[PDB]
């Protein structure tokens, strides 16, 4: 927020700020004949593209006045990327200029009237953003002139030639103590206190009200050995206080937190037990640590809280580590951003998370180079423990022996030295995927891949550090682009191969792009390549750039905990962690076993429960929360509000910063009516058996699935039982599941003989298989398959009057056909509810349950910390929507927008969070994703269901109401060639209805949704023709929202607002001159879209 | 109305926590004048 | 909801206490994300193998900066110099503000208050207090008169006052001297200087002079005519001679005392404040010699 | 006093609408007759006008897809025509 003056006394309020997309205009507007003499002919995009820096400078107004553009490479040819050091130091010795601590400046553009004061501040921003960075360079040809704007911070060394030409060349130097100097460091004398006391009171007066007004005073007076009392000053005057103490408890650090890489910051001791004879390592050494009580300093000189440490550790001259414990919630500050996080142990309780230093880190003289034959006993020394070591060992080899993987790809290795010894090694290789990466992975958010030749994508094979120089992992990562030519890394993480990493902290996840289904044998030599419609092993991308190793991350550490791990929980954790400036330290997924997809299940085992098409297993190993996520396995029994704490089924206890709650809604145990039969009562009179829970101890022999473990076991079970030959079968319910659970039987190889099929409709009016085609369909298949039909049976009893565990016999009760019949298995899918433990979980914590979780519109519960999402939610009686709740909409979408309201709390970029109106009080907010159900029914049926989000009414209703619209409908059910498209009032999608013996692209289908004019114009042969390929395109809806912004404005969409004649509306629209810039947006389609 | 229950859980509820430094209370608490006065016992 | 930036601040590992939280033993079976596990202990490199260099000096011949703070335009005025006087004891109680506070609360509330500004609050303009010659060509009776129709005629030296300075000369000039050493250094104050000191000292009561007060170098002290010894510093405060030592012991020389240069000169208290007195005991003293000498000039 | 305050909210969140009626016979009347207003004319307003923009959003998505399905008719027989004279030279 600095203020500039020009020489006419024009006064102006200047920011500085990230640079946009728009801003390349402005910048070649400022573009000069004299810029384009003292920088060459640039290409602004491939320049900031590649830049490790752009700064730009605005007003008030956000014009575009100043902007500077900043690499690790010499301006002009007249030193190499990899070895301008050497021409550097030949230049002028005396200059320490490392990588380090060297920029160069490539492109400077000014307005005349503000040109020098936008200089030094772009100066002062890129040295307050960089604080490492001491040397700020600039090459010009030597027969020109710097001029008044660059004359006045630029200072001239000499002449270096050029590598190409034979021209001298003027080099120029600005230093860092000219713009924003190093703070001098003394030991705090108590005059220091008038001088601190704002800064102080600038964050906060508890201080104050707890120990007085002279407490500062007091304490810097008490300076003794083991305490001290340090301030930065400027001009005199302090503008930071330090406060450092020796003592530290040491049997607190190892009870609490992990601190094996440092030995538990204690000298080595021979008495140490470092491995079991978790296992908890005992150290017995003295310490060799202190701590930081005390911090603060001024906004204006935050960047340099690193002077403190120099004397402070001169100070502490014994000790050689420095810790801070600083709770979940404080933002990342300068000074911390260089120290380390560790890792509380799992039993840890403490409120504060532990940040720490080792001395040996403010050592500048860490050197990067290409790896040699001789580093090799240092690699062994700090990769001797890490795991495949041999790995890393074997690359090492092969790159010392030939630089190649052995099937010809390139191969590079850079090492780390500190003080003569490694400390850091990276191996790398040349990408030769960068085609299916494009084409499967949303690299196109973080590069412009145009601008990026082959030769500069490195796919990253090992990574390793030194943790006392984890700091340095964004240099480590700078450097090895500017030594190996890269421009871009991509890491690769495969589903439990493994690896070994430290850079994923400060590398950006890479979301998978949505494939369309090719039909490759129709499309042929018009099908796309093989890097594009390849189907290799599912990985997790990872990347980062040159610009990636000087932009930072926000992070959050604040313990968020998410209890539930359905879909609305694995979208909404996907969309937190697919933020790519965010660094979450504290997401954990408290589930069952895990995040669904803990096991490879195949195609025909998976058809045991419907899928809603929201996640898969493939998805699931594109996106790796086991790489961003931490995971609970167990149940959670309590929740402790007050102290911010959830208790488990194992009696461990997580706690919380943030709850969610995504359990969904499980299916329950039918409790028996155990009803007497013998005086043939109707079942009208007898009272109704919906609520009573089964109490008693669950039989082996029955099965509820809701996850995937619950169907492994179930298969586990089965198999070891051998029930496909001698066993029966009855399956209680009513749902898809219960279908599909019986064509999965069908397909393990139960005969329909053995198989009994139960669905009672007890009361209400929810629509199960509405379409009249497909209900009559599903009964004369089942009919022709011969199963065992019985139909509003309700469960009497098992065993008849004995314990149920294991069932051999189970009696129902039925209006026309009661029967007792020798029950040996039990499947039950009659109601999904939420489970007893949860539910009394809530309820002793007093959480809002009327029917289902009682929530808002922000999804708030009764406590501001806790929220809650899923089929178990229901919405506030306020909004007067009882039948409206989450279950009628998509958990992705649900998931999504709960992740979209919590960005908010936490992003300074985004804007801050704000309490609902009165709208929002009043209503609820609608969603559009459509709510798809898909398996596999019995008789092979694949069997997908594409709908609006809508109260459940009966499609004869819907039909005979007068806004149905049309209807198309192909093939037949019973032939498995089934069809069906319902298209509204408005001629858009609102039901498709698929039933098909052959399997169909769901994933390329879902896409069909809200089709219009392509629906105006056998389906499946419809839709074969590639006007629903290119809707299925996947960047299809990125352009639609520009190019209709474009059409706004001015205009087409005026045209339509005086329309509220349709042959004019087309007659107009053909003589606007939209048509030209729609057939520019075509080609500019067409340039996105020769590739993929 | 406030209870003895409600009292009773407001005992429970508070989390614990210490000073701002050991030492910090330790020399305040040394130099205190009652600490001047045990000093004067010491003499 | 929710709160931000407490002010950093860390809790305490405090080596002597364990038993103020209880067993931490209350946490589940944690199944890490692996970028948690590569945080780990042997899944990072271990620092049970590791090495250090042995000079503490290549830090200070690394670096390249030097301070900003400690680099400035340096001068030679004692920092004890500057200290005021002060009847509070080294121990005050506890809740009350000690005595170095004190001594730099005084001094930023000295330095802070202008001389010149109390001046011209009073209602009085040190070129007309200090006395001029007679202009008979241009007859001072007249009938516009402030309040003296005639000037000033006897010095204020001779009618003030003295036993309102805190310190006698005697225990100034022993503040002026280092503690353990016998050097002493010149004393910051300001004075009631002419601007042309030229004109100043051949003719002291001249009516072209101008009487402004200016910062001076407090030397010495005459006791058998009670006048301090002042001379003029530059911005870097540093008194020389033509061989270029800072004027110490005011160059007194066992063969005698030095010769005068053209600068320094004697001056009363009438017209010297210290910078470590208070520019409001100047006022209430300078307010109170004016009333008695307007007074004894009335008689 | 501890029944009320554990759960003290959910009543609110059933006094949404309220159950007693003796004394909010003169409020809770008009208190439920302005509730039901509200529900009734933010349907109307917001449904409407909301229904209004959302079909000129899709009339402007449905011209995109026709010259879209149009795009896509152009280059699949771009590629296949251009295969065609490669062969035919």
């Amino acid at each position: 927020m600095s203020v500039l003056t020009s020489p006419r006394g024009k006064v102006e309020v200047v920011h500085c700020r990230r640079t946009e997309s728009q801003d390349v205009y402005c910048i070649k507007s400022l573009i000069r004949k004299f810029t384009c003499k003292l920088f060459g002919k640039l290409n602004i995009i491939y320049l900031l593209e590649k830049a490790n820096l752009a700064v730009t400078l605005c007003n008030d107004k956000e014009e575009i006045m100043a902007q500077a553009t900043f690499l690790d490479y010499p301006n002009w040819n007249v030193a190499k990327q990899d070895d301008w050091v050497s021409v550097f130091r030949e230049l002028d010795s005396d200059i320490p200029c490392t990588p380090l601590n060297t920029l160069f400046m490539h492109l400077f553009v000014a307005v005349d009237e503000y040109s020098v004061g936008c200089c030094k501040e772009i100066l002062r921003t890129v040295y307050k953003a960089v604080p490492e960075l001491h040397f700020i360079f600039l090459i010009v040809p030597s027969y020109m002139s710097l001029g008044s704007t660059l004359i006045t911070v630029f200072d001239q060394v000499g002449n270096i030639p050029c590598l190409t030409y034979e021209e001298d060349f003027a080099v120029h130097i600005c230093h860092r103590h000219s713009h924003y100097p190093q703070l001098h460091v003394r030991k705090a004398r108590v005059e220091d206190h008038d001088d601190l006391m704002p800064i102080f009171m600038r964050y906060d007066t508890i201080l104050k009200e707890t120990y007085g007004e002279y407490f500062l005073a007091e304490l810097i007076e008490a300076q003794d050995e083991e305490n001290h009392a340090v301030v930065c000053e400027v001009e005199g005057t302090a503008v930071g206080f330090m406060s450092v103490c020796s003592r530290v408890n040491m049997q607190l650090l190892h009870e609490c937190f992990d601190l094996g890489p440092f030995h538990g910051l204690c000298f080595p001791h021979p008495d140490d037990v470092l491995e079991s004879p978790h296992f908890r390592p005992i150290y017995r050494g003295a310490s060799a640590a202190f701590c930081i009580q005390l911090f603060c300093i001024d906004e204006k000189y935050e960047a340099r809280s690193l002077d403190f440490m120099n004397f402070v550790f001169s100070l502490f001259s014994d000790k050689n580590f420095c810790v801070i414990s600083l709770p979940h919630l404080t933002p990342e500050f300068f000074l911390i951003q260089n120290f380390v996080k560790m890792v509380p142990f799992n039993t840890c309780t403490l409120e504060q998370d532990l940040y720490v230093f080792h001395r040996a880190g403010l050592l500048k003289s860490i050197n990067i180079r290409f790896a040699t034959l001789l580093d090799t006993p240092g690699v062994e020394n700090l990769v001797s423990t890490l795991m495949l070591n041999k790995s890393i060992l074997e690359d090492l080899d092969r790159y010392n022996k030939a630089r190649k993987d052995p099937d010809g790809t390139l191969l590079q290795a850079f090492v780390a030295e500190v003080a003569e010894q490694i400390v850091g090694i990276a191996v790398i290789r040349n990408e030769m995927d960068i085609e299916y990466i494009r084409s499967h992975y949303n690299i196109e958010d973080f590069i412009y891949f145009s601008h990026h030749q082959r030769e500069e994508h490195g796919h990253m094979h090992h990574f390793a550090l030194n943790p006392i120089f984890r700091h340095y992992t964004k240099f480590f990562l700078k450097e090895i682009l500017r030594l190996g030519f890269k421009s871009c890394l991509y890491y690769r993480v495969y589903p439990k191969a493994h690896s070994l990493t430290s850079a994923l902290h400060y590398l950006v996840p890479v979301r998978p792009r949505r494939q369309i289904v090719y039909p490759l044998e129709k499309l042929g030599i018009n099908a796309p390549s093989k890097a594009v419609s390849k189907d290799p092993m599912s990985y997790a991308l990872n990347h980062t750039n040159r610009k990636l190793t000087l932009e930072p991350k926000i992070t959050v550490n604040a313990k968020i905990i998410v209890v539930g791990a359905s879909s609305v929980g694995i979208s909404f954790l996907e969309t937190l962690v697919f933020c790519s400036h965010m660094k979450f330290n504290n997401l954990t997924l408290i589930s069952t076993h895990g995040l669904p997809g803990k096991k490879l299940l195949d195609t025909e085992q998976r058809k045991f429960l419907a899928s809603d098409h929201c996640f898969n297993d493939k998805d699931y190993a594109l996106m790796s929360l086991c790489s961003w996520v931490n995971v609970v396995v167990g149940r959670m029994t309590g929740i402790d509000r007050a102290a911010k704490h959830v208790v488990l089924s194992t009696d461990e206890i997580v706690p919380y910063d943030h709850l969610i709650l995504c359990t969904g809604q499980q299916y329950q145990v039918p409790c028996p009516t155990e009803a007497d039969i013998s005086q043939h009562l109707t079942n009208r009179e007898v009272p109704n058996s919906s609520q009573r829970r089964y109490t008693g101890k669950v039989p082996c022999n029955h099965f509820t699935l809701n996850e995937e473990e619950d169907c492994f076991k179930a298969l586990i079970w089965i198999r070891n039982n051998s029930i496909t030959t001698e066993g029966n079968i009855i399956v209680y319910g009513n749902t898809i599941d219960t279908y599909t659970t019986v064509e999965t039987l069908l397909n393990l190889g139960v005969s329909g003989s053995r198989i009994h099929l139960v669905q009672p409709p007890p009361a209400s009016t929810i629509t199960c298989i509405n379409n009249y085609s497909v209900e009559s369909a599903v009964a004369d298949a089942l009919g022709a398959a011969g199963v065992t039909m019985y139909r509003d049976a309700i469960l009497a009893q098992w065993n008849d009057g004995l314990h149920p565990d294991p069932i051999y016999s189970a009696s129902f009760t039925t209006p026309t056909k009661p029967f007792r019949l020798q029950c040996s298995m039990f499947f039950s899918f009659c109601e999904k509810n939420v489970d007893y433990e949860t539910f009394k979980a809530l309820n002793d914590a007093c959480l809002v349950y009327d029917s289902r979780l009682v929530i808002d519109t922000n999804f708030h519960t009764n406590d501001i910390a806790i929220r809650a999402a899923g089929s178990l939610t229901k919405f506030s009686n306020r909004y007067y929507s009882n039948e409206w709740t989450h279950s009628n909409f998509s958990s992705k979408e649900i998931g999504f927008q709960l992740a979209a309201a919590m960005l908010h709390l936490f992003d300074p970029t985004l804007e801050p969070v704000t309490e609902p109106p009165a709208n929002l009080d009043r209503l609820i907010p609608m969603y559009k994703g459509a709510k798809i159900q898909g398996g596999i029914l019995p008789g092979s049926y694949h069997y997908l269901h594409i709908a609006k989000p809508a109260i459940p009414t009966p499609l004869e209703v819907q039909m005979a109401q007068p806004n149905y619209g049309l209807e198309l409908v192909t093939g037949s059910a019973k032939n498995g060639t089934y069809f069906r498209i319902h298209i509204n009032k408005y001629k858009m999608v609102e039901t498709i209805t698929c039933l098909s013996r052959e399997p169909f692209p769901a994933s390329n289908y879902i896409r069909l949704f809200g089709q219009h004019e392509q629906l105006l114009n056998d389906l499946y042969s419809y839709f074969t023709e590639p006007w629903c390929l290119a809707l299925f395109h996947d960047r299809f809806i990125d352009l639609r929202k520009e190019l209709r912004q474009i059409l706004a404005s001015k205009s087409i969409e005026q045209l339509a607002h005086q329309i509220e004649p349709r042959q004019y509306l087309k007659r107009v629209f053909e003589e606007s001159i939209y048509k030209t810039l729609v057939e520019r947006s075509t080609l500019d389609y067409l340039h996105y879209n020769r590739y993929h | 109305h406030i209870t003895k229950a409600q009292e009773k859980t407001r005992k429970r509820q508070q989390p614990i926590k210490l000073e701002p430094l050991p030492v910090l209370k330790v020399y305040q608490d040394h130099k205190q004048p009652e600490y001047i006065h045990e000093q004067n016992r010491f003499q | 909801p929710l709160m931000k930036q407490r002010g950093f601040y860390s809790d305490i590992l405090s080596p002597g206490t364990l038993d103020q939280l209880g067993e931490v033993c209350r946490g589940p079976r944690m199944s890490q994300n692996l970028l948690r596990q590569a945080d780990l202990d042997k899944f990072t490199p271990r620092v049970g193998s590791f090495e250090v260099p042995e000079d503490f000096q290549e830090r200070m011949e690394q670096q390249c900066i030097g301070s900003t703070t400690r680099l400035l335009a340096q001068t030679d005025f004692p920092l004890q110099a500057y200290e005021p006087k002060m009847q509070v004891p080294f121990q005050v109680l506890p809740g009350q503000h000690p005595r170095k506070i004190e001594i730099e609360r005084r001094k930023q509330q000295y330095l802070s208050l202008d001389i010149e500004q109390l001046l011209f609050s009073q209602g009085i303009d040190s070129n007309k207090l200090m006395p001029r010659h007679l202009d008979h060509q241009h007859p001072q009776t007249i009938e516009q008169g402030h309040d003296p129709i005639f000037p000033i005629y006897l010095p204020l030296k001779v009618f003030d006052n003295e036993d309102f300075d805190c310190r006698t000369p005697r225990e100034w000039i022993n503040m002026g001297l280092e503690p353990g050493s016998l050097d002493r250094k010149p004393v910051p104050g300001k004075a009631l200087l002419p601007t042309d000191d030229f004109l100043g000292h051949e003719d002291p009561k001249s009516q072209k002079l101008k009487y402004k007060w200016c910062e001076v170098g407090v030397l010495d002290y005459d006791e058998e005519k009670k006048l301090y010894l002042v001379h003029k510093t530059d911005e870097k405060g540093l008194v020389r001679d033509e061989m270029g030592r800072p004027i110490l012991n005011a160059g007194v020389t066992t063969e005698g005392r030095p010769p005068l240069q053209v600068c320094q000169y004697w001056v009363p208290r009438i017209q010297l404040l210290f910078c470590a007195e208070d520019p409001c005991m100047f006022a209430q003293r300078v307010v109170q010699a004016n009333a008695l000498r307007k007074n004894t000039e009335a008689l | 006093f501890e029944g009320k305050e554990k759960r003290l909210e959910l009543i609110q969140e059933l006094r949404t609408c309220h159950a007693l009626q003796e004394d909010e016979k003169l409020v809770k009347k008009a208190e439920k007759q302005v509730t039901l207003a509200l529900q009734r004319q933010r349907n109307l307003h917001e449904h409407k006008v909301s229904l209004v923009e959302n079909h000129l959003a899709g009339l402007e998505g449905r011209a995109l897809a026709d010259m879209f399905d149009f795009l896509s008719k152009e280059l699949v027989r771009l590629q296949e025509e251009r295969r065609i004279h490669a062969f035919v030279m």
